């Protein structure tokens, strides 16, 4: 039952360093190899570095020397800074573990091991200059069906939920959309039988982690 | 002499001290010798502890020669880590020993720690670790939430299980309480659990063992720049002769101790003052027989 | 009971290291002594067999 | 990219596919082999650890294979399920990890659906703050070809429109969004706006036309 | 307590989880009592005892 | 007694019973315990040494 959620910023001015955790949970950081992998629209699937509690330490030429991997203790954090982010370094940036490698290296320490075992869901950065703009949520009331929409909504990403995340049949998060104002925008919907319009509330959880912003609204006819 | 073995100087630290990290010791951290030279005016400055089997610990941290210590990351649940004592002070304010870590309540409860942690590398892991002995039961409840300890170091080879006992102490640096230090270790493949309930002082991690040539010796001597492959508490000697009669104790290529305290080999024939049956001739020089 | 096993060992130890050394030096000596006045009575037999 | 895999492959339910992944002899040839599956949306997940071995979970469905240069991703008796992208990846010389391209695996045989079309008018809220969107939802359709366009009062609409590509929903049927930025002025100076929705598939063409005040 | 007439032995169960072999994460400790022609061997318990 | 060897020759290797006796306000308990296995003659008694 180990898992990965991936802390992140969701912006960040070029040519600054861009700060970067993972929390891992359930295991001991120190006790596999670590490694980051970002994705990217286009110029394919990117590893950049791995880890390890011994000091070893691998760095993907192509991302220049600005890549430094860290590993933190207190935190129960495996984390990675990259300073002098350009344009191209947006991407969605995950953690992922290696596969313990059952064979010692030079000196008495593991190897990394030759596969990724499993991955954190990730987090987008993006690499601009604007200002970071909070949502505004405005409700659309109604077998029927009914929804949130988060308007003009800056920082890349942002999560949809249903009543703390009980809703799970029947919703569908739509991608969003820019304006040509310059900022994004999604609606996410969720169908429901009609005989209980009124019977059971339904409060959408909007929750914009770039901006520090969670708004939960609700629908009434 | 220095040169040839190297010395490592436990000035004012005892090899124990250092190993846990008594502050005066800091500057030993991750420093590995060949031989370490125990003063007898080394004190030790932190809590007051004492660990059974000293002797046996002491005399296989020094085999090994090396304190070269990797830190691990445990995820201990629900607890006050770094606890902190005016017994161990660090310069302006109170600390502990730098390589363990006091593990007392968090918000008045102390939840059962079942922690592990393996050993994936091929070479042996040893962990130092200990358990206090509060001086009495205020002091016990005050610290962890539950009345009695209990703390069980496991491993898949061997177990180890101590339990508290709470008692006054004779104050040492003004402190009562005690601590009972245990060592224990993780073979590879191997994995160490932990189920402690309270009185646990955890470790932050495992020493790298390695089979070595290296030793200990207690002495007063000091050190200077020189190269002699023989090392004595009296001091240096020279492996020149094949018996010595400084010290029981060596630590190179030495003589062996005699109990005699000179032995005249003999290398000319037997000297006769003034043929040769009679005596032999004083005036000769540019030989040993001759005739006149 | 141990520390008095380690002290008989050391100490048990040095005395047959000790008669081992003194029987050396004399056993030793006496063959030194030997050696030369044997190479004087063949030199002084090489000069008697010649003559 | 030194790893060279087909940018798309297609199959019906039920049968076998066959990824190809080539790569030079400094990489594959040397090193073992891994394969992952990266569901719409989701964290990618590992298929194939070694060559042949599959993790716990991974059903036997799914099988891997090495040959020289070049490796092999299997799936025998597809599911609707399965539709993602497939990377290969491997260490290579230097120890730096690359990954394939991409696969993006198509599941044919799904029967056609009707797109279920919902417009919702623009929300009190919104319009009390002097900005208004209509929004014109299309789901759970099968194939993809859906032309989406905007009238106003049964006239074109002139600008203002924003949509999003398909995409396959838990339902494995597709579904799209349209947005329309209104005026609030312009909002009750018309009678009524509509979207009309014309599937590609049979040219259905449904349309569902809200009005200001009612 | 495993007791004879010249020495005793006492031991009491330490609970806890010890890393599971063979599926079995409890364990067993096992001491022996040799007794001596003349002496008798006796054994108290009140739990956890393998006699 | 654990360690009995130990006791005798560190108490042997002293070579004396040399005793001074102390005393410790033991505070509201029963001193000079007695059992009838450690008979002193007529009347029962216990070790010299122990309270
Ligand atoms: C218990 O004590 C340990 C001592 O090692 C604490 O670890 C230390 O935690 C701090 C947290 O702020 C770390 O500071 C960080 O350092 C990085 C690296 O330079 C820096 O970039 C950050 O901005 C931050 O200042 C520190 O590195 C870390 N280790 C050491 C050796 O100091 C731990 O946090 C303590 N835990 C509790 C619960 O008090
Ligand atoms: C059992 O008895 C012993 C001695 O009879 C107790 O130890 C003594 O405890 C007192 C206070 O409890 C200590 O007094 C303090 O000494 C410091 C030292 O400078 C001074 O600064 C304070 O103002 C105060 O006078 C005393 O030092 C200490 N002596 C020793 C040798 O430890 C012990 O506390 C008793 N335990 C119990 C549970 O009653
Ligand atoms: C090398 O170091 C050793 C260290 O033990 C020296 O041996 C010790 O020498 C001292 C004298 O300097 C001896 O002290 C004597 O003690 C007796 C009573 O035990 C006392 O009556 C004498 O007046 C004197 O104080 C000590 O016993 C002795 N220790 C041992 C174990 O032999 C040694 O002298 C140093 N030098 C050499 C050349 O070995
Ligand atoms: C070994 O690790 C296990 C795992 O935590 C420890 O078990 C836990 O022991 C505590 C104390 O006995 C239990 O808490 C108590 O539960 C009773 C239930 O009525 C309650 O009355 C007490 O006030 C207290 O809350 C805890 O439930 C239990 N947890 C589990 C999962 O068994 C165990 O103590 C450890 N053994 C050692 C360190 O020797
Ligand atoms: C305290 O920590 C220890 C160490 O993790 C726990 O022991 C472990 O418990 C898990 C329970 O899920 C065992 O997993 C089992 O693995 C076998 C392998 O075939 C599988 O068949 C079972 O279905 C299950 O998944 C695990 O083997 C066992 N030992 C180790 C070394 O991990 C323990 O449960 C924890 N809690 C307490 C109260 O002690």
């Amino acid at each position: 039952q180990v898992q990965l959620q991936e802390s992140g910023p969701g912006l960040v001015k070029p040519s600054e360093t861009l700060s970067l955790t993972c929390a891992v949970s359930g295991a001991s950081i120190s006790s596999f190899y670590w490694s980051w992998i970002r994705q990217s629209p286009g110029k394919g699937l990117e590893w950049i570095a791995y880890i390890y509690y011994s000091g070893k330490t691998q760095y993907n030429p192509a991302v220049t020397g600005r890549a430094t991997i860290s590993l933190q203790n207190w935190n129960n954090h495996v984390a990675l800074r990259v300073n002098s982010v350009t344009a191209a370094d947006t991407a969605i940036y995950s953690c992922a573990r290696h596969t313990l490698a059952y064979h010692y290296d030079d000196e008495g320490y593991m190897q990394p091991g030759d596969a990724f075992d499993l991955w954190g869901q990730g987090t987008m950065v993006t690499v601009s200059s604007a200002s970071t703009k909070g949502p505004s949520v405005f409700p659309l009331a109604p077998t029927a069906a009914l929804g949130c929409l988060v308007k003009d909504y800056f920082p890349e990403p942002v999560t949809v939920s249903w009543n703390s995340g009980a809703l799970t049949s029947g919703v569908h998060t739509f991608p969003a959309v820019l304006q040509s104002s310059g900022l994004y925008s999604l609606s996410s919907v969720v169908t429901v039988p009609s005989s209980s319009l009124g019977t059971q509330t339904y409060i959408c959880n909007v929750n914009h982690k770039p901006s520090n912003t969670k708004v939960d609204k609700k629908v009434e006819p | 002499c220095d040169s040839p073995h190297q010395i490592l100087d436990g000035e004012n630290c005892t090899l124990i001290d250092a190993l846990l990290g008594d502050p005066q010791c800091d500057g030993f951290q991750n420093k590995k010798w060949d031989l370490f030279v125990e003063r007898s005016k080394a004190y030790s400055n932190c809590y007051p502890y004492d660990v059974p089997d000293y002797a046996s610990l002491r005399s296989l941290v020094a085999s090994s020669g090396t304190l070269e210590f990797n830190n691990e990351s445990f995820n201990w649940a629900g607890v006050t880590q770094n606890g902190t004592s005016s017994s161990c002070r660090r310069g302006s304010n109170s600390s502990f020993f730098s390589r363990l870590n006091w593990l007392t309540h968090l918000n008045s409860k102390y939840p059962a720690l079942n922690v592990t942690m393996p050993n994936n590398e091929q070479f042996d892991k040893l962990y130092i670790w200990g358990v206090h002995h509060p001086v009495t039961d205020k002091d016990q409840i005050f610290l962890y939430a539950q009345s009695s300890g209990r703390i069980t170091v496991s491993t898949k080879r061997s177990q180890q299980a101590v339990i508290p006992n709470i008692g006054s102490r004779p104050r040492i640096r003004d402190i009562p309480s005690r601590i009972s230090i245990y060592w224990t270790i993780v073979k590879p493949g191997d994995i160490l659990l932990i189920n402690s309930t309270g009185n646990l002082i955890a470790p932050r991690g495992y020493f790298k063992i390695r089979s070595g040539k290296s030793s200990i010796m207690r002495s007063d001597a000091p050190i200077g720049k020189c190269k002699s492959e023989c090392i004595t508490p009296n001091g240096s000697i020279p492996n020149d002769k094949p018996f010595q009669n400084v010290n029981r104790i060596t630590y190179g290529a030495c003589p062996r101790y005699v109990k005699q305290s000179t032995l005249k080999l003999a290398t000319g024939m037997r000297n006769v003052p003034e043929g040769f049956i009679e005596n032999g001739w004083e005036g000769m020089v540019d030989g040993w027989y001759g005739f006149r | 009971r141990i520390q008095d096993l380690e002290k008989y060992v050391e100490d048990t130890k040095i005395d047959l290291w000790s008669y081992n050394a003194e029987l050396l030096v004399a056993l030793e000596n006496q063959h030194t002594i030997d050696l030369t006045d044997s190479e004087m009575n063949k030199l002084f037999e090489k000069t008697k067999k010649q003559l | 990219s030194v790893l060279t895999q087909p940018p798309s492959v297609s199959a019906p339910a039920g049968q076998m596919v066959t990824i190809p992944c080539s790569g030079s002899s400094s990489d594959i040839g040397k090193s073992f082999v891994s394969w992952y599956q990266q569901l719409p949306g989701t964290a990618p997940k590992l298929v194939i650890y070694d060559n042949n071995k599959r993790p716990s979970g991974i059903p036997d469905r799914f099988s891997g294979s090495k040959s020289g240069t070049s490796a092999t991703l299997g799936i025998t008796g597809l599911q609707t399920g399965d539709e993602a992208v497939y990377y290969c990846g491997t260490w290579d010389s230097s120890l730096i990890w690359v990954f394939g391209g991409g696969t993006k695996l198509t599941v044919l045989g799904q029967p056609k659906a009707a797109p279920s079309v919902t417009l919702f008018p623009p929300s009190s809220e919104e319009l009390q703050a002097n900005k208004a969107t209509l929004v014109c939802l299309i789901s759970d359709f099968y194939p993809g070809a859906v032309t989406v366009a905007w009238k106003a009062d049964s006239s074109p609409v002139k600008a203002g429109v924003e949509t999003t590509t398909p995409s396959k929903q838990s339902n494995n049927k597709y579904a799209a969004s349209s947005y329309l930025s209104l005026t609030p002025e312009q909002w009750k100076s018309h009678r009524s706006y509509s979207c009309q929705v014309t599937h590609e598939g049979s040219t259905v063409e449904k349309t569902v036309a809200p009005t200001e005040c009612s």
